[PDB]
């Protein structure tokens, strides 16, 4: 019973470059198969009511892909790559955007053709990812001595299939479907020419900030955690 | 050879599956030089808790001083038995008694062995019910501070039962020292 | 028993000769910890 | 002429030589903070103090000395001490290491300007009449900063 959420953009005549046909079967389709099996797969399940972020944790399930987790992970997987669509909304995002971009890849151009570089890393289905570096280290010597700034970092990685960068805890900020069932209507295999324009005629940058500042809260949230963990330790 | 400031911590590291010490509290090593599960290595025996008195403590530990001398079973005794003694009391012709108090003299078969409890005796009255043989050890009373005469007992006291006679019986309040289990952790530091 | 516990308790005796209850058992680790704090 | 068994495997094309399988996931297990070039360090922050200490604690040993030139001795081969002898039975027989410290490879002259900086503090600490100790040494800081490296490597890994 999770959410069959409506595109929130119009989406059907919101843009002139993505069909309203492509966003028919992108949306309309796989959703809904996604959803009902996601529904039938949950029937009687104590892992029901649970929130999709903890679905999609739990039966990833480590090591051991268990069975539901794909279903999960793409149906969060598509509103959050939804999430990053504009309605005719890109270029030149600024704010703490700007200023951690210099910091890493040093441009925001540079920052661009690196991310172009995707189109050839993912070789099949998969969702490329922008990310955040509030990272859990979970064994051993888990503890940073010196610890300090700058040990956050802005980071892209590929993931193929059914892969989100919770399962291994970067906080996620923007997604592509490299599927090809996103883009092959439009245009037939071109990659290539797909993908720059997303980059710059459809990414809410903003969106993207957003989410930028609910990661640097969360991230507020968790050192606020380890102090309390620290004063309980003095106490 | 050594310097005015030895620091030795500052010349051992210590290893995964290896510990180096410099040589210069003290270890011994099995000839072997052997060492196996629950292995002593180190003693580390501290003056900071030794004691010169002869009594000894017996979370924390109380310690009620006793004059004991142990003299030959040929030697004259100047001192009668469960009679008090003051200060100076010259109980042998060349042996005087340190503190003041009951003095106890076991005669055995070659050794005779002379006790001074050192304490204040007090007579117990009627209502007086106190363990005759099992003696009880009283801590620091919460003194009312409304009381101004009410001196505080800082320091705890020891009560014994001393029964000379079967008819009279005296009660001596011997005094107490602290040893600290918890208290006082100190050792020196080894690997930096 | 090849001396496994019998010999390490003879070296044990030797070091402590009356067998007399712990009073302080302390790692090397918290020792530091305590002298630090 | 072949020795070993692993680059033949691979020249063949055969499966690799089998092991026993361990029980560990190594998923999880604990990371690794612990420096090579330590060894050499901790070996040498020492070495280097030992031999300005004696020098810094004999006024005979400090005449005739300089700093920043020394041999300890004109033949030495740190190859060559390399050593294991048992013949001390002082506290038992066992066998007993020697390592040269080459007396070029020491930093002798930034130890012994180090140093006098240590005993002026050192004096007046005893002017405070409370006795002197010093918490670190660059030494020691640079056994942390080598060792820092080798953290990150683990974490990227």
């Amino acid at each position: 019973k999770f959410e069959l959420m409506p595109p929130p953009y119009p989406m059907n005549a919101l843009e002139p470059h993505m069909s309203h046909t492509t966003f028919e079967y992108h949306w309309g389709k796989h959703h809904r198969a996604y959803v009902d099996n996601l529904n039938k797969q949950i029937d009687g399940t104590e892992l029901d009511g649970m929130t999709l972020e903890d679905i999609i944790l739990i039966t990833y399930n480590r090591g051991d892909l268990l069975p539901p987790f794909n279903n999960a992970a793409q149906a969060w997987n598509h509103q959050f790559f939804w999430e990053s669509m504009k309605p005719s909304g890109g270029g030149k995002p600024s704010g703490e955007l700007l200023q951690l971009i210099n910091r890493d890849f040093g441009s925001f151009e540079a920052f661009v053709k690196e991310f172009k570089a995707a189109a050839a890393t993912q070789f099949g289905s998969g969702w490329a990812w922008l990310a955040y570096k509030a990272n859990r280290l979970n064994v051993g010597n888990t503890s940073n001595p010196h610890p300090t700034d700058e040990d956050k970092k802005l980071v892209v990685v590929k993931t193929p299939n059914a892969v989100n960068p919770l399962v291994w805890d970067y906080s996620p900020l923007l997604t592509i479907d490299v599927w090809e069932h996103a883009y092959y209507l439009d245009f037939r295999n071109r990659r290539p020419d797909y993908i720059s324009i997303f980059m710059e005629k459809l990414v809410s940058w903003e969106a993207v900030s957003s989410r930028l500042e609910v990661a640097k809260a969360k991230a507020a949230e968790r050192e606020e955690e380890e102090e309390r963990k620290k004063r309980e330790k003095e106490e | 050879s050594p310097i005015l400031h030895e620091n030795s911590d500052l010349l051992s590291k210590r290893r995964r599956n290896k510990f180096i010490i410099p040589l210069h509290i003290s270890i011994e090593i099995p000839v072997n030089g052997i060492f196996r599960r629950n292995s002593i290595l180190a003693y580390f025996d501290d003056p900071r808790y030794r004691r010169k008195s002869s009594g000894i403590i017996k979370d924390r530990f109380f310690f009620i001083p006793e004059e004991v001398h142990i003299l030959p079973g040929s030697s004259s005794i100047m001192v009668r038995n469960n009679s008090i003694v003051g200060v100076d009391t010259q109980i042998t012709l060349n042996l005087r008694s340190r503190v003041g108090g009951l003095v106890r003299v076991e005669r055995k078969k070659k050794r005779i062995e002379l006790k001074i409890f050192s304490g204040d005796i007090h007579f117990p009255g009627e209502t007086d019910k106190i363990s005759r043989h099992t003696g009880v050890l009283i801590p620091p009373g919460t003194g009312k501070r409304n009381s101004k005469e009410s001196k505080k007992v800082k320091n705890w006291i020891y009560v014994q039962r001393i029964t000379p006679s079967k008819k009279k019986f005296f009660v001596l309040v011997r005094p107490v020292v602290t040893y600290e289990i918890t208290d006082g952790i100190n050792l020196a530091t080894l690997f930096p | 028993e090849k001396s496994k516990q019998e010999r390490m308790t003879d070296v044990h005796n030797k070091s402590i000769v009356g067998k007399g209850t712990v009073w302080y058992e302390m790692a090397y680790e918290d020792a530091v910890k305590e002298r630090m704090q | 002429e072949d020795t070993n068994l692993d680059e033949l495997r691979r020249d063949c094309g055969r499966q690799p030589l089998p092991r026993k399988d361990p029980g560990v996931k190594v998923e999880e297990e604990p990371l690794l903070s612990n420096h090579p070039y330590v060894d050499k360090l901790w070996q040498i922050h020492n070495a280097e103090q030992m031999i300005l200490d004696d020098m810094e604690a004999n006024p005979v040993k400090y005449k005739g000395k300089n700093l920043t030139e020394l041999t300890d001795d004109e033949d030495f081969d740190e190859e060559n001490r390399i050593e294991y002898s048992k013949a001390y039975y002082k506290k038992a027989l066992l066998p007993k290491m020697i390592t040269k410290v080459s007396v070029k490879e020491l930093d002798l002259e930034a130890a012994f300007a180090e140093r006098q900086h240590h005993n002026k503090l050192r004096m007046e600490a005893q002017e405070r009449g409370e006795v002197y100790k010093i918490p670190k040494l660059r030494r020691n800081i640079e056994m942390d900063e080598y060792d820092f490296i080798h953290w990150r490597r683990s974490l990227e890994e």
